[PDB]
């Protein structure tokens, strides 16, 4: 009865949590997401996993989940586990809107999630969550924000971020392409399409394979703008023009 | 081979209780002595570094007014038994309007010395020394993780237990007085400690019918050590 | 029963869910099936070979309706199929009690996917060995969805599960196309089920259901025998 | 048809065993019971609680 | 234990005491740029440093190429950056 | 009466292609007003509203619960809600507390977001739905508004005659009741634009 | 194949199997019983046998013919304890069908119920999968008699003439050789095939005190176990 | 290895080893037999006295479940007393609820489903007890049922449970159930209970006899072993 | 030895090992001897101590106005079945307003200690009860076991090397019936003096004697009311 | 639910998960802290910051009440629940007895909670050590540390985390009673003690104080550079 137990909770005799490392190794597969340093805007990036010619494209969002008027998130890893986490998280945000008649700030939304993932890591004999997802949004106090999730439940706020294993090179590219407060959303989108060009291995950045969701603060709309391919393609040709121009130095 | 947490030995007894007994051996030492006048008691704080403040460490907490205590081994396991044993003494006093006798306290703890399991986790890793004066006189007691509770006239515990008992039957008789026993403990302590005996290492605790209370203050111990 | 309740599905050293991979192999050991969406409704085709001439085909049905406009077939094992069939049966009716409205298939696959993903993690079960195809005609555009033992959900134009799904997949890569009619989906569906069948296909072998936009109608062996006559 | 279901295979020379049960006869022209009995012994199959999905 | 800024600087400067690349090597910006990783690969990036410059047959540094060639090893350690928060 | 604790009323009159919902906002305790800026009409999505009347606690609380489940429903599916679905939502939300009831009588008025088909309905406190074609009323005063809207309602109404019809019916209806008053707000919504006007009412 | 504990509890192998159910498919074979069901035109016949290894054991208790309701009979194979424990759940769910839905249960739905409970025995990992094999008969409105079989894998299942147990791998091969022809099915044709299909298997041609025949027939639709005398009438009626 | 430990795991040859180990745990216990006559049920248990051990009448393996039903347990003893308390409680439920005395068939089902119910989980172990059930009612007749640790309950005219099991049920076919009165059947039991278990294994022994039927008028009780003392009067004269 | 794990697992020989290991926990306790006459019941125990200065751990504990039990083995479980013992005494003393006979008390000990010998994760009780009391039909001396098999004896003994006590008792069981208390007790603790090595006493500070009678409520004597019983015994032979 | 004893006694007497799970304390960020006679000073080091990204969300010195400061080591994820539970506990103490929370009470709360969090069924023990510093009512400053065993233990100064033997060995050369006769000697004493700590480039040194009546003041990187200036100039005076 106990000799069939798999012991998902215990420390392992070298120093570290044995299970959370193998949790993070699954986030290291199948995911690519990032966000950019942006004033008067904030953007998300998405990589199509299934780019086959046989899908329907009728969902109108493949990796972006709209969970309030003002916020969104980006699934990485095992997708339907995040389809538990967005039901839970959306219900947390909406019950805070019930209890206070006021929109939920993003920080306590993040901790209100990470106490649950942490609650499965602490006790249970239970398979942990395997989703490390991002956060964008507006709030009354701090303007614009970005956040980061872990299966351990430790969260950090970024200004440019890393999902997943292929995005560590995107972190080197973002520190090598660093700035302080320039958006000018064509600069941020040109940098983002640049990062998805040079990081993702498929050449020339086909217009189907990428996806960009932006958020512009408008009073009192706070538009979560998910843009279509017709304004992706001329952005791609803009970046290819910039590569053809910048290569002329040599 | 992690087997049943509640499984008997081939000898055999409880595996995890037998493993729990060995956890007393690495804890700090203590000395109890029953006197006809009262109960004296001794322990060592085991200062780890001059970083630490020495007087915040508790090895004696006093359960009621009239029932002393001494803990050992893992202290954080002991604190739970302390705080609940106090509740059992108060519940005795508020059903009964009389002082709970020193004996029934250790039944009221040792009846839950063994509650581990899965339904209905681990046994406790402490070896307590209870003192006190009820109407039956000054009693000195001793309980283990197994719950096997017995009276002991002059009990040692811990790492020093073998040499302290072994050296301690030589220097004990039936008509010991108090101030004889108090300086009769610190000889054994300064034999068994590794740091130099001074005002910060040990603490005494006495409880009497006519010397009470008479708890535990500093600068008494300065006079106590300098009588060596 | 005991409160053992530990998840026997854990992570690998590589990071792969092992029981979900093995459950997908148990999907690959199942019967073939294909389903095609085409421009007015969605046609689901399955492939049911009785192991003997003693058997009765009138008893067990594979195309199983969920509402009067929603069908549902599988590719996997039947005893794990019927449980979440009944779970979808009860599950649509709370939506019909609360909102008083015919439930969208998009909402069905969200909720059934929540049941299945939530079931991959709970106390001491294996996951289901079933990969579903869920069709239906809601709000004017007929839908076709596929779930899986990982709890995921896809939105295919015209897919196939079971045996030889790379064969029927490449066959439905070219021969399936932009837009057809309802009868024209049946031809290529019976053809791609005729990719990996035995030497004869009768009214007892295949069993084909459709969704009109006016409502569901599971087809009879009269027309199932008439269309495959006319080899595909 | 029927012996093809139980074939192992157990392919080439069990067909010769089907002929080596004709020498078991006792009959001039091999009876139907001779063939069927040859293939049914090897190899056995145990069904069906699982593969019934077909 | 894993080396610190004092050990890594004493690792590379002593390893290069016999042979440097184009001399001129300063260890202040080497340990400051990449944070962090063992002194193993610091010789590897310097192995390819004079190796890529060997296309010029002895000595030269291309600012656009050097930081691009450094990107390969920089991302190599920046793919597995988190653990954690190993802590 | 128990409904007469705060007073108040909601009228919604279907026109030709536009729908007008009006209510009062006086807020008080059985004889004594407190404020005038109280709100009994709530936005639910775009080009749709709900009126609420009765005991003010169930107005605010039922409004917040309906806004709760409504935001969860438009965040489950991308479409806006159809008004029949809203009616059965309010009917279930009232019927969950069957035995200890909420003391309110909601009025759902809004255009279908698919077309420009107007729609009005009103619900009992137990949760009985009712679809009409002319008008629904809900409040302490009801016989007054049935006295007006059965003599000023025409079938095919341009927004001018709809606005003036609901204006005369609300003013002359409320000025005969005692416990209500203190202003009349009129939401006239059409396919193009939502329009809110507050009339010039008696302050007594 | 094997990986981990898949040879012990009901979790998946790497090849897609699960071994506990395919051990349960030969948990029947300890019983030592051939049981054949034949659906006629207006009737259906169960045939079984018994083994009486002692003269002190009874003939009145070892009958596997268990009656579920007054229109539904059944017979059991596999091990005895799982078989009888299946029976009270069959009777109990039939009675709850009578209390809840008010009309007599069809023989179709009871096998879906038993198959789903046997699935819940299979699905959860810490409960034994009940290695018995369930066989039903019964009468329905305008559908004639019916025969169904429920294996301990959780599927309801029912055909024209079916038999599972020990010797039945060849008995199904005889019933394929006997069913597909131009012969109709009268009553004594079905009974006279129900014996001879089993007598081809065992090759004994024995006394009428061994086979138990339960039958149902739409003249009087109640399930009925034959008396030994008319069993002897059939058994010498087949001997030309 | 690994297939014998838990109870809920099938073995690859297709049987359950914890049940099979439970069957031969009763095999080490002493012989206790039973038999019915045309109007009563006679029990007999041989009991073991080595030197001193217990006062006469300790831990009697003959129990008394209802007014008209008794046990005759053999195997491990504590779980047999647990089954005595549970069968006691079940007779209390039927007696309280339906107003008339419990038939032996329902009692055999409701006990045997519990003995089966502890062979499906690794929460518990399978029982290690087997017991007789004798009874008599004028509208019922004498029935004698036999429950094994596996959960199989069926009906004997006569049975035997113990070490000397086969040798103690060899001779029962010499006796005749149909004609004999149970007053003969008392000494007709005690002759072979004295004959079986020869005294080289254990030096001494002691006999219990319990007897329910028409002569006791439905009530089950122990016969007064001193009264008529028919056992050893025949048994010392039965050696030659 | 992988089937020595838990109480659930049967052996391939048919002997559940956890019960055998708990019997080993019974044998490790000290000796105690209970023996009855027709008119009285006497149970005598032998204490042991941890050291010289620690007092001897007692065995015989008072339970009811006529029921008394000895003990060997574990102590905390003896307090557990002790508290259950008191509670089932004063339950029927509270309800029926009569004292309980012993022979229906011990079935609650068997059905009490049964369930922790079957279900998973439950140890048996290391226990050594020698129950003694009056019902209306005289005295009774029972014993228990962790396998919950209770024996109505005329005399038993359990504990360390208690078999020598038995082989004393069998050659006097024909004479342990008629005699009254004063020689019955010393007939008791002669078995205790055979449970010891023959070179140390047999002191006064260790032996405890409990008696239950008709005109004599259940009483425990401790070294000093024992001192009138230990006077006048025979010397141990050479 | 979840009935399994995770943490059991080893045969050599140790608990594993208690006396093993302090390795997660050993492989986290370091944090030191001294107490002045008037103003306390604690600070985290080895921050390992990305140095181009945000910093207020990685802030790991926080408050329960304004009376009480936090500092901890180990993995921060398990520390978050201990902090929030400690806050919910120390608010109901304000709902009771009207004095503010004494620091010894809240350390008995984290210590008792963490003990019964080791003791119970199916629960991995916490892998954090933590410090709890606060100048109480009646103006007296003191400090305590925690333990995954749950043994609160009053120090005069701190070393927890990576190389606690290094800094804890270093502060014996600190404890001259001149330090701290001035508060600027206390703060520059902490930073000069963190010189022997990890890299100490003026970036990963985050210090915070509490002036015995004030709310805790997170100091900007303004006077940390000036304390490195007078510390390095003092080392210029050291020869």
């Amino acid at each position: 009865s106990r000799r069939y137990d798999s012991r998902t909770t215990i420390f392992s005799p070298e120093g570290r949590l044995y299970q959370v490392e193998y949790a993070m190794e699954a986030i290291g597969h199948a995911g690519t997401c990032l966000g950019i340093l942006a004033n008067d805007g904030v953007l998300l990036a998405a990589e199509r996993r299934n780019i086959h010619k046989l899908l329907d494209e009728v969902f109108f969002s493949e990796k972006i989940y709209k969970l309030n008027e003002d916020m969104a998130c980006s699934v990485a890893g095992i997708t339907s586990d995040a389809n538990v986490l967005t039901n839970e998280l959306r219900l947390i945000a909406q019950r805070y809107l019930l209890q206070y008649q006021e929109p939920i700030p993003c920080e306590q939304l993040v901790t209100a999630l990470c106490d649950i993932k942490q609650a499965y890591t602490q006790f249970g004999g239970k398979r942990p969550f395997g989703v490390s997802l991002l956060y964008i949004g507006w709030d009354k106090h701090y303007g614009f924000q970005l956040y980061q999730s872990d299966p351990s439940g430790n969260y950090g706020g970024w200004k440019a971020t890393c999902i997943g294993n292929n995005s560590a090179a995107a972190v080197s590219m973002l520190k090598q392409d660093y700035k302080e407060g320039e958006m000018t959303l064509k600069s941020a989108l040109a940098l983002a399409i640049k990062v998805l060009n040079k990081t993702m291995d498929v050449s020339k950045l086909s217009a189907e394979k990428v996806e960009i969701a932006t958020l512009t603060r408008e009073n009192g709309k706070t538009v979560i703008r998910v843009l279509k391919q017709k304004e992706v393609e001329q952005l791609i040709k803009k970046h290819e023009e910039e590569e053809a121009k910048a290569e002329r130095e040599k | 081979y992690d087997r049943g947490v509640n499984t008997f030995s081939p000898e055999g007894r409880l595996f995890q209780v037998e493993y729990a007994i060995e956890a007393i051996k690495l804890g700090s030492t203590a000395i109890g002595i029953q006197t006809s006048e009262g109960v004296c008691l001794a322990v060592e704080k085991r200062i780890t570094s001059p970083l630490m403040e020495p007087s915040s460490i508790e090895k004696i907490v006093e359960i009621d007014a009239h029932i002393g205590c001494a803990m050992s081994g893992l202290i954080a396991d002991a604190k739970t038994l302390i705080d609940k044993a106090r509740v059992e003494t108060q519940n005795h006093w508020f059903t009964y309007n009389e002082t709970m006798t020193v004996e029934s306290v250790t039944q009221a703890v040792s009846n839950l010395a063994l509650q581990f399991g899965e339904e209905d986790s681990r046994p406790f890793g402490v070896a307590l020394l209870f003192g006190g004066v009820d109407e039956k006189g000054p009693q000195l007691f001793h309980m283990d993780p197994s719950g096997t509770f017995v009276q002991c006239d002059a009990r040692a515990i811990g790492s020093a237990s073998e040499g302290a008992q072994s050296s301690l039957q030589e220097v004990y008789h039936k008509s010991m007085t108090l101030k004889e026993a108090i300086k009769s403990s610190l000889i054994i302590l300064k034999q068994v400690m590794e740091e130099k005996l001074n005002a910060t290492n040990i603490e005494l605790a006495t409880v009497q019918p006519g010397q009470n209370f008479h708890m535990f203050t500093k600068e008494e111990l300065e006079e106590v050590i300098k009588d060596i | 029963e005991r409160g053992y309740s530990f998840s026997l599905t854990t992570f690998s050293p590589s990071g792969k869910l092992v029981q979900i991979e093995y459950a997908l192999a148990a999907v690959a050991g199942g019967a073939p099936s294909v389903g095609i969406k085409a421009a007015n409704g969605v046609v689901l085709a399955t492939e049911k070979k009785q192991k003997s001439i003693l058997y009765d085909e009138r008893s067990v049905h594979k195309v199983e309706p969920i509402t009067k406009h929603i069908g549902l077939v599988y590719s996997g094992m039947g005893p794990d199929y019927r449980v979440l069939v009944h779970r979808a049966r009860k599950l649509a009716q709370q939506y019909y009690l609360v909102y008083q409205e015919p439930i969208p298939t998009a909402q069905l696959v969200q909720r059934v996917a929540s049941v299945m993903q939530e079931y991959t993690q709970s106390g001491g079960v294996r996951p289901f060995g079933v990969s579903l195809l869920i069709c239906g005609w809601n709000e004017g555009r007929p839908y076709l969805f596929q779930s899986d033992p990982s709890g995921a959900y896809f939105a295919w134009k015209a897919t196939a599960m079971g045996k030889n799904y790379v064969n029927g997949k490449t066959f439905l890569e070219k021969r399936y196309n932009e837009d057809l009619e309802l009868e024209d989906a049946i031809h290529t569906a019976i053809l791609t089920l005729k990719e990996s069948f035995e030497g004869q296909m009768t009214e007892d072998n295949i069993e084909v259901g459709i969704c009109n936009e006016a409502g569901f109608r599971r087809l009879t062996p009269t027309e199932v025998k008439d269309y495959l006559a006319a080899i595909a | 048809a029927r012996p093809d279901k139980i074939s192992g295979a157990d392919i080439n020379s069990i067909c010769q065993e089907s002929g080596m049960l004709a020498v078991r006869e006792n009959r001039y022209i091999v009876l139907a019971k001779d063939f069927e009995k040859a293939y049914k012994t090897v190899i056995k199959k145990d069904e069906q609680e699982h593969e019934f999905y077909k | 234990p894993l080396p610190d800024e004092k050990t890594k600087k004493r690792i590379f400067q002593i390893h290069t005491s016999r042979m440097t690349l184009a001399d001129d090597v300063t260890l202040d910006d080497l340990i400051m740029a990449k944070d962090d990783l063992s002194g193993a690969d610091i010789k590897a990036i310097c192995t390819e440093a004079g190796l890529m410059a060997l296309r010029e047959r002895r000595m030269k540094v291309t600012n656009e190429d050097f930081k691009k060639s450094k990107e390969n090893v920089l991302y190599k350690k920046q793919e597995g950056t988190p653990e954690g928060l190993y802590l | 009466s128990i409904m007469s604790y705060n007073g108040g009323a909601v009228m919604a009159m279907k026109g030709k292609n536009c729908v007008a919902i009006a209510a009062d906002r006086r807020f008080g305790i059985q004889a004594q007003m407190v404020t005038t800026d109280f709100q009994k009409i709530f936005p639910m999505g775009d080009r749709l509203y709900i009126g609420l009347a009765g005991l003010a606690t169930d107005v605010q609380t039922v409004a917040q619960r309906l806004k709760f489940r409504l935001n969860l429903y438009e965040l489950k599916e991308g479409r806006q809600i159809k008004p029949y679905t809203l009616m059965s939502m309010v009917a279930n939300l009232l019927y969950e507390k069957r035995f200890g009831p909420y003391y309110t009588e909601p009025v759902i008025a809004g255009l279908d977001p698919k077309t420009f088909k107007p729609f009005i309905c009103s619900l009992d406190l137990i949760g009985c739905p009712m679809v009409t074609d002319d008008f629904v009323v809900s409040g302490t005063c009801a016989e007054q508004m049935y006295g007006m809207c059965e003599s000023l309602w025409e079938p095919n109404m341009d927004p001018d005659h709809l606005f003036e019809t609901i204006s005369q019916a609300m003013l002359n209806a409320v000025d005969r009741d005692a416990v209500s008053g203190m202003g009349v707000i009129v939401h006239i919504i059409e396919k193009d634009k939502i329009t809110t006007r507050t009339l010039k009412a008696r302050m007594d | 194949s094997s990986a981990g504990f898949d040879r012990h509890i009901t979790i998946f192998s790497p090849e897609g199997r699960l071994y506990q159910v395919e051990y349960a498919f030969k948990a029947i074979n300890q019983g030592g019983l051939t049981s054949v069901a034949v659906r006629g035109k207006d009737c259906a016949v169960i045939v079984t046998q018994k083994k009486v290894p002692d003269k002190l054991l009874d003939s009145s208790t070892v009958t596997h013919l268990f009656k579920i309701t007054e229109n539904i009979g059944c017979v059991m194979t596999g091990m005895t304890a799982d078989s009888r424990s299946q029976v009270q759940r069959a009777r109990y769910e039939a009675a709850n069908w009578k209390y809840k839905y008010g009309y007599e249960i069809p023989v179709d739905m009871l096998c879906k119920r038993i198959a789903d409970i046997s699935q819940v025995y299979t699905q959860n990992a810490e409960m034994r999968p009940l290695g018995c094999c369930m066989i039903l008969i019964g009468i329905d409105e305008e559908q004639g008699p019916q025969v169904y079989k429920c294996d301990p894998a959780g599927y309801y299942c029912g055909f024209k003439a079916t038999a599972a147990g020990v010797k039945q791998t060849e008995s199904t091969s005889f019933l394929e050789k006997k069913v597909k022809k131009k012969f109709d099915w009268t009553f004594e044709q079905t009974v006279e095939t129900a014996i001879t299909c089993l007598s081809t298997v065992l090759s004994i041609d024995f006394k009428p005190s061994e086979i138990e025949v339960g039958v149902v027939t739409v003249e009087n639709p109640k399930f009925r176990i034959l008396t030994e005398a008319e069993i002897d009438a059939h058994l010498v009626a087949l001997a030309e | 290895t690994g297939y014998d430990l838990s109870a809920s795991t099938f073995s690859p040859d297709g049987r359950v080893f914890q049940v099979e180990y439970a069957m031969k745990a009763v095999e080490n216990s002493s012989t206790a037999i039973g038999i019915r006559c045309k109007d009563g049920v006679v029990f007999g248990v041989e009991k073991l006295v080595l030197s001193k051990l217990y006062e006469e009448g300790s831990n009697k393996r003959l129990f008394n479940v209802d007014r008209h039903v008794g046990m005759a347990v053999a195997g491990l003893l504590a779980d047999a007393r647990s089954l005595a308390d549970i069968a006691r409680e079940e007779a209390s439920n039927f007696r309280s609820n339906f107003g008339y005395n419990i038939p032996l068939k329902h009692l055999a089902d409701r006990v045997a489903m519990y003995v089966h119910a502890y062979t499906l989980y690794s929460a518990v172990r399978p029982f290690g007890c087997s017991f007789m059930l004798g009874s008599y009612s004028v509208n019922d007749g004498a029935q004698l049922y036999m429950i094994d640790p596996s959960g199989v309950s069926y009906g004997y005219w006569g049975c035997a449970i113990g070490k000397a099991r086969q040798a103690a049920k060899t001779e029962i076919e010499k006796l005749q159930m149909k004609e004999m009165t149970c007053r003969d059947i008392v000494k007709e039991v005690a002759k072979i209970i004295y004959i079986v278990h020869d005294e080289v294994k254990d030096k001494a022994f002691e006999l219990e006899l319990s007897w329910v039927g028409e002569l006791t008028n439905g009530r089950h009780e122990i016969v007064p072993k001193d009264i008529r003392e028919e056992a050893e009067k025949y048994a010392k004269e039965s050696l030659k | 030895n992988q089937y020595d794990n838990d109480v659930t697992v049967w052996s391939p020989q048919g002997r559940i090992h956890q019960i055998e290991y708990a019997m080993e926990a019974v044998k490790q306790g000290s000796a105690t001897v209970g023996l009855k006459s027709k008119t009285h019941a006497v149970l005598v125990a032998l204490k042991r101590a941890q050291s010289e200065l620690a007092a001897h751990q007692k065995k015989i504990l008072h339970v009811d106005n006529h029921i008394g039990i000895s003990i060997a083995g574990l102590t905390a479980d003896a307090r557990l079945l002790c508290n259950f013992m008191r509670q089932e005494c004063l339950d029927s003393r509270f309800v029926f307003d009569r004292p309980l006979p012993v022979s229906r008390l011990v079935s609650l000990i068997g059905s009490k200690t049964q369930i922790p010998t079957q279900r998973y994760g439950r140890r048996p009780y290391g226990v050594g009860l020698l129950i003694a009391g009056y019902d209306d039909m005289g005295p009774h001396i029972f014993q228990t076991c962790p396998s919950a098999n209770y024996f109505d004896c005329r005399a038993m003994s359990i504990g360390a090397r208690s078999q020598s006590a038995r082989t004393y008792l069998e050659r006097h069981m024909s004479e342990f019936m008629e005699c009254n208390l004063n020689e019955l007790v010393k007939h008791g603790l002669r078995a205790l003096r055979e449970t010891l090595p023959a070179e140390q006493d047999l002191t006064t500070k260790n032996v405890s004697i409990g008696i239950v009678g008709k005109d004599l409520e259940f009483t425990i004597y401790d070294d000093d009311d024992v001192s009138p019983f230990l006077e006048g015994l025979e010397e141990r032979p050479q | 639910s979840y009935d399994r004893a995770i943490t059991v006694f080893s045969p050599d007497g140790h608990l594993f998960q208690v006396e093993y799970a302090q390795e997660a304390v050993k492989k986290g960020s370091t944090a030191v802290g001294v107490r002045g006679r008037d103003i306390v000073v604690l600070g985290v080091e080895k921050k390992s910051v990305a140095k181009l990204q945000d910093e207020r969300t990685v802030r790991k010195i926080c408050a329960l009440d304004d009376n009480v400061c936090m500092a901890f080591a180990g993995l921060t994820a398990d520390a978050r629940i201990v902090i929030n539970r400690a806050r919910v506990e120390c608010q109901s103490h304000r709902l009771t007895v009207e004095d503010p929370v004494t620091v010894e009470y809240i350390t008995r709360y984290i210590a008792s909670l963490k003990q019964r969090y080791t003791q119970s069924n199916g629960r991995r023990p916490f892998g954090i050590s933590a410090l709890i510093v606060g100048f109480d009512f009646d103006g007296t400053p003191r400090l305590y540390q925690t333990d995954p065993s749950g043994t609160y233990h009053a120090w005069k100064a701190n070393a927890i985390g990576r190389g606690a033997k290094s800094v804890r060995e270093f502060l014996e050369k600190n404890y001259t009673d001149e330090a701290i006769e001035t508060d600027d000697l206390t703060i520059k004493l902490v930073i000069k003690a963190l010189l022997e700590v990890v890299q100490s480039g003026g970036k990963n040194i985050e210090l915070a104080v509490m002036r015995r009546d004030q709310s805790l003041k997170i100091l900007n990187p303004e006077e940390i550079e000036k304390y490195v200036a007078e510390i390095e100039k003092e080392k210029e005076e050291n020869e």
